[PDB]
């Protein structure tokens, strides 16, 4: 029922996985902020990277599906009386994380959902197939908001299927590196990590 | 459980003014306070946010810079310096009060959406003349 809905759903890392990948996440960084290729392009990403996301998620990492705000949000109630909504709540999953990404404001994980995880999901409106947004905050820049992660990586894969992907500029041991432009920077992984996780509710 | 908005009112453009809502009932430690705006004719479109985690100030791209939200939490009152006021800001400035900033944030919510807000103030006219 609407009013009893939660302020929002997703996918909780568990707290191996959650660790597991935030380990990942900072590796990335600190790699990304001494790979040369990287410090050509700085006049595109500024006027230590760990420092500049220093606004982190203060938990476990979480990759969401439906804001709710506890019902009021809109399609709210109609996400909630989903038969697959209901059913695999406080069920766990199994994600897939695809690249890792870097814009001048946020840095974050890629989700790539299954057909039946894909279920449970509700300018970059236009174009991509359904799930695309779908991701994990690793940092943020001091003035920026967490939203804003889901918008650059629909912002790049509206890049990389557009063409403007570019040629590999580095190699990293986890993947290849590619630079889309404008300081926007993307790790897309050898082998896709796997991160556990649990689908439920956030309260207070 | 009120806020009551203030220090509004006529200024010419370039001009300055600092609003204040002297916040009741609820705590600028448990809450964020949002500063709305609201036209003529126009929707409430977000101009400030501070949430209690201390590292949750925004500003809309509109007045990022020139715009300064603060608290004194001793005195439960939030503040909002507006310099060089155009008059494309005129409009009522409401400020909001929510209960799940930063919590939203990291859970598919933006700052500026007021619809998420749990407590609106009464609105201070601003008014930038032309
Ligand atoms: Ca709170
Ligand atoms: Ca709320």
């Amino acid at each position: 029922e609407k009013d009893f809905l939660p302020l929002y759903f997703g996918w909780f890392l568990t707290k191996k996985s959650s660790e597991t990948l935030r380990k990942a996440g900072q590796v990335f960084l600190e790699e990304l902020g001494n790979h040369k290729a990287f410090k050509k392009e700085l006049r595109h990403f500024i006027s230590e990277l760990v420092s500049y996301f220093g606004k982190r998620p203060p938990g476990v990492l979480h990759c969401t599906t439906k804001f709710c705000d506890y019902g009021k949000a809109a399609g709210a109630e109609e996400y909630a009386q989903q038969e697959v909504v209901k059913r695999s709540y406080g069920k766990a999953f199994k994600l897939s994380i695809s690249a890792l990404f870097v814009t001048p404001k946020t840095a974050g994980a890629q989700v790539v959902l299954t057909d039946q995880e894909l279920q449970l999901w509700p300018s970059a409106s236009e174009g991509l197939p359904p799930g695309s947004r779908a991701h994990v905050t690793l940092g943020c820049a001091a003035d920026v908001q967490p939203v804003q992660t889901g918008l650059d990586l629909l912002d790049i894969l509206q890049q990389v299927k557009g063409g403007s992907q570019g040629e590999a500029v580095g190699e990293l041991p986890r993947g290849k590196l590619y630079s889309l432009g404008k300081g926007r920077w993307m790790l897309s992984l050898t082998k896709k990590m796997e991160v556990k996780a649990i689908f439920t509710g956030y309260y207070g | 459980v009120q806020l009551e908005e203030s220090g509004g009112g006529l200024v010419q453009p370039g001009g300055s003014l600092r609003l204040s809502c002297a916040v009741s009932g609820i705590t600028l430690d448990d809450f964020g306070i949002g500063w709305f705006r609201q036209a003529p004719g126009k929707e409430r479109e977000g101009v400030a946010c501070i949430s209690p985690g201390y590292e949750h100030i925004y500003y809309a791209d509109s007045a990022k810079g020139r715009f300064t939200i603060s608290r004194d939490n001793a005195k439960n009152t939030v503040y909002l310096q507006m310099n060089n006021l155009k008059p494309w800001d005129t409009g009522v400035y409401y400020c909001a009060a929510d209960n799940d900033l930063p919590d939203r944030l990291w859970g598919g919510s933006d700052w500026s959406d007021p619809s998420p807000y749990d407590y609106w103030g009464q609105g201070t006219q601003v008014t930038v003349s032309s």
